[PDB]
């Protein structure tokens, strides 16, 4: 016998919903309800409502039995979660559709919506995809599920409506090394240290590989100490990216201070009207405050307001800069350009910028 | 009030995380006071004083991990301990377990329920559905609950097995594509989860330099931002015509604004309409998806479906953050997949060959070129691979490409060339 | 009294023609009258014509001299040159222009053209910038007045009239370190060597300082050779640029058979219509072959047509590829494209495609 | 013949270089023949010998020169020896002397006529008519000649001084600007005559760790290539309204499709066309020069003019071919130039305190970074410098931006911070 092994997860197919499973690969066309209601006609002609819902990405497992309460009822025990990490329903009787938004709402309290219709061109803001934070995390320089619920409790109404011109992702990591999404979405939260490493020579004799440690800087702050067996690090040359704590326990750099976040935006996946874009500092810098981060509620807030007032139907805040430029751009948003804001980043090849990072050519 | 600061962030009208800790801790301890089979009750409630302290502090309280595992695997649980450990005991182990996803987040209630089952009995009861790379998130247990949990798992009616983790080849994941969207391009469900099948053992079993990450999306939409989260992102695409339903297009023209929402928008005004017909130069057309998700009733992808394979994708670590480049313009998505696993396992075998510690896909390509590249993969240059060509001459020349001269007879001479 | 130094050239003022020196700072407007003819009209009414000359910029002191005995004719003794080699002269009676012409295509064999007219919309190709080549220097890969020449010869039509639609300059750099603006030029052709060099010992003991020559190699294949005190290359790595043999007698690369011309399109300087650009390759190597180098002279003459043909008014080749995009371009031109062009150059940064290297912005 | 390959070069419309060295060749050896003092008659057959040798073999003839000069001067003649010096000894010796030209090359024919009786005397009657810089080229001569024509060139009616080389201040040069042209944003023949005699030593002695280049341009036009051949690239420009003449406009509609070639053009859709008015939104116009080209009778550059300075241009050796970038938006240009200067010699202090051996001033800032370089030359960060903000957030801080804290405390009781 002996305990089996390599046996992977569940296969998808016996996980559909019947209506699903039978019109498979062979629907005719998708339409937009209301925000958080998306219906499915299939080539057979069968019709399916697909129901939306923000969840707070991490669950009770009690949280997740009341769902499945839920599901055995108003979609026959069937459900899925998205990519963003929104939780939809699959509803055949569609009379029975508002009755489980309000179900749902009051069991677990879970807002409708998270949806947009660029047929109409009409958007709503959908769920913040972040990570750990102090949750559970060794090198945070912010938490995620915290910002998130403060960032999502200004911007409730977004997400409940389509009150948007385009479409507007909102990410976040809680560090340099950007678990996520986060370095290509319209607007980025990124935890960042702004003090380097004072290292700790007791704890990296004993525990730290060195030479990996000190290769693993892409600055090059770091030295080996022969004497010592040690780390040395050249403030000069260090931008507190942390991946040396990430290497070695005996290089913390963390300061409760001085840790924040950086607001990047102009980010950018899908192919639509225009390429795929890497996400741009435009603040340096917002101080952690637990537990509501005003600063920097008010500054995604602030921004996301600015690009939602100008910006042209379909027109997402990186287009939006495409047609005003930087120059307008940090004067609407009421932002300051400082020398931060100009890369300085050595490492990274001029010739990435001449690549195809696009499905786009032509054949 | 116990905990001052993240009772706060329970106020507000988006779903309070808070709250979900908070519903956990209590039942739990409720099971297990009912003579449940509760192993960690204690488990949720230490993880939220915890937190009341890293509010307080504004610092973390998890300190590095002691390596640890399952029998067998090498990859799939993470190591995490408390510097807080002493004053709360129940946290001094609090491993996380990653649970491989089934393909495109379906579930049936059952499934879900057995997952509840047995974390309930061996961790905190607290989960992340979902997990950024995409699998459940089994938060918080101690390094003797991890053996039997995995045991347990695998002996349910609906099992699931270890996700992937450390330098791996690691949980692949799946836009919903043909399980719900007109737009899919090919069976992203079954491509995600035969690949995940047919290396299981690089999953399980970390061999690599440093970990590789696989996305599928239906179409050039991306909805599993593939080309910014996986170093091998396969993205659904098209040959031939998009097709055009002209008189469901006249039933948009009767409201939608088609020559401002559609045609100006088309980045290469591949798309002309003149008030009868809808025209497509399918020529000039780079399938952005944009006039298909503009009209998607009248039109849709072409009938030569398949995928454009973008290399590279990664956060910033090291040399910078990379959103994947073409590598493969088109290949063919249909069972076995033979042509997209011939692919994958000879970069494989580049990359445990020539890989530095610690050395991600595409920083390899950088450091060792695209030609050496393409010839590990067997394809040739082509021009769909870059935004434009080199704009400088220093160009590598193979030896075999040079004119015979008393020049390369002298290198030949003194065996360099 | 002692040898006059630090003099500096004679000033220009004291050179320029009474009406240009009258009129200086105010002038109405200017008209091109017809190829290399243009009249400039100033706010006083004085009307001065400036009338352009190809020269193969290597000039004899007796064409100098005979240019001076023209301009003692027709010009009143002043005379200037271009920032790209023509020669012009400056008439005040127009029923003189033609006299002019004449007399300068007869006597010294230089034509009259090398204008265009934006205005309308007209433009001829002007004089190739190019270098010393083989005439004079030391580290050429190709022959510069040799091709220049060559392609002249084959391109003249475009010389004399206002046959192409938008700008195109074509520029010459003899190697890789491109003397010139070759780097940004609608058509460049640039030499190259395609062979290693070979350290020879005792030249580089003799003659080299060793780390600055190391230090001049951009992929780092040159290494010190303590124990013979000289420099090992690894072959590998060398892309056969020629920088070290710039810095040291003893790291010869040339190979007759193996050396030849790049050539590289879609450099713009100015910023009209659109940002400035370096020009980048779309041939990797062409042999030398003179006296006519005609391999290299079919591929400049095969690209300039192919954009002419399909080039809209204004529409420099950077423009039409931008319209066109490169999968087209390559189709049009008949040029294949290889991994050659696919740009492998570390050492540059990718911060500096962030930098605006232009004078375009907002106020 | 003597030198059928390049007898080939004497045939087709384009006047022909050879024909130049041949007629150097025959009327040099007639003057000598004829008694007139000529110290190198048969230079210039030297020079075709040598050039048919290498058509033939396909390579240089030309060895690493010594290093030669004029006495007092560290830069501006650069020494050339052939390898053919014994089967050609009239060519042994071939150094080439930079003459320093006029502003935007106007000349008297007095002027041209002494230079060609000094060159005539002491060379080899070859001459380039200019230098990719700027400079006069005298096209071969001997060592001990070099310092006698100096000499004599000093002593002309109308004399001429050498333009540099070497790591000094090379000749700076001009586009012909307000002489001839009505675009003009400064006097560019004036600031450029202005530096070369305010910079004489920085150009007669080199000092400094490698070349600089400064070029002058008088509008954004760029006729003189200096964003890509001048480490300082002076660029006009203005900050106020285009004058626009509203019937002159009408005048050009008559014949002109304004809005193609014009309205369609425009980079930003600054301006616009309507039949009777055309308007320009100067607050989105970036001063492209384009709608001005297009009609130079109706529009002009505004009245508040000055120069955009861009930093860095330079041919590709060390790090890569450059297009200047953005360092001063907007500088005033008014005789005697002092913000300019002043600009400059921050910028030399501080490059010739930092910089290695052979660094361009383009690769000290790459390597430095913007911040110090902005510092340097006291003036603030603005968005104009970037085409877009950074794409990663590894940002320096300053010790004076950070909060004090109990770790700012930690790093100074360290000896760091
Ligand atoms: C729900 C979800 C499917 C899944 O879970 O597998 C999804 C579903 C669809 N996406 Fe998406 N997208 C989903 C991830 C995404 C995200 C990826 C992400 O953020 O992680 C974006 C890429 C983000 C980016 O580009 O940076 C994405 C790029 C798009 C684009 C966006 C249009 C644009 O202008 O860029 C299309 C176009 C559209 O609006 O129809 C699109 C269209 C669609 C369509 C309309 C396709 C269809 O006809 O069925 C699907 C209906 C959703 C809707 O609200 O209209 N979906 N798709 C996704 C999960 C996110 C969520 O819960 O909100
Ligand atoms: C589990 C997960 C957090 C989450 O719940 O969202 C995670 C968390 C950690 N990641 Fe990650 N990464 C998670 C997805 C990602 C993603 C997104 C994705 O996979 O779709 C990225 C960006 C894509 C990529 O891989 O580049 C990501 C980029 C990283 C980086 C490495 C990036 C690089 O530049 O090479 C760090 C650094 C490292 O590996 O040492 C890292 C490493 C780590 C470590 C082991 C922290 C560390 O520095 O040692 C994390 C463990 C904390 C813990 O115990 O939970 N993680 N990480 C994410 C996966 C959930 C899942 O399994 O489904
Ligand atoms: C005489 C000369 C300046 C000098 O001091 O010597 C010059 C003079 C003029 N240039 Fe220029 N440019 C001169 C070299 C350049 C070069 C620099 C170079 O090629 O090395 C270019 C920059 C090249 C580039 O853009 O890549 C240059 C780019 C322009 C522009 C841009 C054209 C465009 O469409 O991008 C204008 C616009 C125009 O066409 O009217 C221009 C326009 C002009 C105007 C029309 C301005 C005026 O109001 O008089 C002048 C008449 C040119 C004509 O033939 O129409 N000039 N101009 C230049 C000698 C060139 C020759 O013999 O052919
Ligand atoms: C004379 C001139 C060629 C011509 O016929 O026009 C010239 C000729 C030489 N150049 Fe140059 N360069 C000439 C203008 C340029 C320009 C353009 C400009 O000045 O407008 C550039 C590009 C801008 C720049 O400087 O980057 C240029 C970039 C170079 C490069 C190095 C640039 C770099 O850092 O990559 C080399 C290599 C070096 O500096 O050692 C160089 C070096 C040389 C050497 C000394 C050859 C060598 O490898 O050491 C030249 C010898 C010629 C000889 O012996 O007869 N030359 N060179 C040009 C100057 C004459 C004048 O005074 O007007
Ligand atoms: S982004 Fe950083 S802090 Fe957040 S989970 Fe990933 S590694 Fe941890
Ligand atoms: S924080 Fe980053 S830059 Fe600083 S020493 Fe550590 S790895 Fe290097
Ligand atoms: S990537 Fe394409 S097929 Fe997949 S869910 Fe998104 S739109 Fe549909
Ligand atoms: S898919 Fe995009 S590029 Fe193609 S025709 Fe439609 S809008 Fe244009
Ligand atoms: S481009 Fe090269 S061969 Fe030509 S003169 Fe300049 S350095 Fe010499
Ligand atoms: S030729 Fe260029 S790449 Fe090769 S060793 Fe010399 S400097 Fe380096
Ligand atoms: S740079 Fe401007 S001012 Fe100078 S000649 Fe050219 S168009 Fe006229
Ligand atoms: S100068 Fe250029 S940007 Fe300004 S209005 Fe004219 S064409 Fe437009």
């Amino acid at each position: 016998e002996g305990v089996k092994t390599d046996f992977g997860p569940p296969y998808f197919r016996d996980l559909l919903h019947p209506v699903i499973a039978k019109n498979y690969g062979k629907w005719k066309y998708h339409e937009v309800v209301k925000p958080g209601v998306i219906k499915r006609v299939a080539e057979s002609g069968d019709v399916i409502y697909v129901v939306r819902f923000g969840t707070p990405r991490l669950l009770s497992i009690y949280t997740v039995r009341e769902l499945c309460d839920i599901a055995d009822k108003y979609s026959d025990g069937y459900l899925r979660w998205t990519s963003r990490n929104n939780v939809e329903f699959f509803v055949t009787d569609e009379s029975k559709i508002d009755d489980l938004i309000n179900e749902v709402q009051e069991r677990v309290g879970f807002p409708c919506g998270g949806t947009w219709d660029a047929v109409k061109g009409e958007y709503g803001l959908s769920n913040i995809v972040h990570t750990q934070g102090w949750i559970h995390c060794h090198t945070p320089a912010i938490d995620a599920s915290g910002i998130v619920k403060a960032v999502m409790d200004e911007l409730y109404e977004y997400f409940t409506d389509h009150k948007l011109p385009a479409m507007c992702r909102i990410s976040l990591a809680c560090c340099a090394n950007m678990c996520g999404a986060v370095h290509a979405s319209d607007i980025a939260i990124v935890g960042i240290h702004r003090t380097p490493p004072i290292p700790n020579d007791e704890a990296i004799r004993k525990t730290c590989e060195i030479p990996s440690t000190v290769a693993a800087c892409p600055t090059g702050a770091l030295k080996p100490d022969m004497k010592n067996k040690t780390i040395k690090v050249d403030v000069e040359k260090c931008m507190y990216c942390g991946n040396c704590y990430t290497m070695c326990p005996g290089m913390p750099l963390f300061d409760p201070e001085n840790d924040g976040a950086a607001i990047m935006v102009g980010g950018k996946l899908s192919e639509a009207r225009r390429m795929p874009e890497l996400s741009k500092v435009v603040v340096p810098w917002v101080p952690n405050e637990p537990p509501r981060w005003p600063t920097l509620v008010k500054y995604v807030k602030q921004i996301l307001e600015a690009w939602a007032a100008n910006a042209n139907k379909h027109e997402r805040l990186i287009e939006w800069v495409d047609r005003i430029g930087w120059e307008r751009f940090f004067e609407l948003t009421g932002l300051e350009f400082t020398q931060h804001l100009i890369d300085d980043y050595r490492i990274t090849p001029y010739f990435y910028s001449e690549f195809r990072a696009s499905t786009q050519f032509k054949w | 009030s116990e905990t001052p600061l993240l009772d706060e962030l329970e106020k507000g009208p988006w779903p309070s995380f808070v709250k979900e800790i908070k519903k956990t801790a209590e039942l739990m301890e409720k099971a297990a006071a009912e003579g449940k089979d509760v192993k960690m009750p204690k488990g949720a409630r230490g993880l939220l004083k915890q937190l009341e302290i890293s509010y307080k502090d504004k610092k973390t309280h998890w300190k590095h991990g002691g390596i640890v595992s399952v029998v067998g695997y090498g990859g799939g649980v993470i190591g995490r301990y408390s510097d807080l450990g002493e004053q709360i005991p129940e946290v001094e182990h609090f491993h996380t377990m990653r649970i491989n996803q089934p393909s495109g987040w379906f579930y049936s209630t059952k499934a879900l329920r057995g997952l509840c089952d047995v974390w309930e009995k061996w961790g905190s009861g607290l989960t992340n559905f979902h997990g950024s790379t995409g699998d459940i998130i089994f938060l918080g247990t101690r390094s003797e609950y991890l053996q039997p949990c995995f045991e347990d798992l695998g002996n349910l009616e609906i099992p699931f097995d270890i996700g992937g983790s450390g330098s791996d080849l690691r949980t692949p994941s799946a836009c919903m594509g043909p399980a719900l969207c007109e737009f899919a391009c090919y069976d992203t469900l079954e491509l995600c989860y035969d690949l995940t099948m047919t290396y299981q053992d690089e999953l399980h079993r970390p061999m690599w330099p440093y970990k590789f990450k696989i996305k599928c999306a239906g179409c050039p939409n991306d909805c599993v931002a593939s080309k910014a989260r996986s170093d091998f992102a396969i993205i659904g695409t098209w040959k031939d015509d998009i097709k055009v339903d002209q008189e469901a297009v006249k039933e948009y023209a009767s409201w939608m604004d088609i020559e401002n929402e559609v045609v100006k928008l088309c980045p290469t005004g591949a798309i002309k309409w003149d008030g009868k017909e809808l025209t497509i130069d399918n020529r000039e057309c780079v399938r952005c998806m944009h006039c298909i998700n503009k009209m998607p009733k009248a039109l849709k992808p072409g009938d030569e479906r398949g995928a454009t394979i973008l290399i590279g994708g990664k956060a910033p670590f090291v040399e910078g953050a990379v959103i994947g480049w073409v590598a493969v313009p088109f290949v063919e998505v249909e069972k076995p997949y033979d042509e997209i696993k011939e692919i994958l396992e000879a970069i494989w075998d580049w990359w445990d060959e020539e890989g530095k510690f610690r050395e991600r896909i595409g920083e390899l390509i950088w450091r060792k070129g695209m030609r050496e590249f393409l010839k590990v993969i067997g394809r040739e240059a082509d021009v769909r691979m870059v935004k434009a060509p080199r704009n400088n001459p220093f160009m590598f020349f193979e030896k075999d490409e040079l004119k015979p001269s008393a020049y390369t007879e002298e290198l030949k001479k003194r065996g360099m060339w």
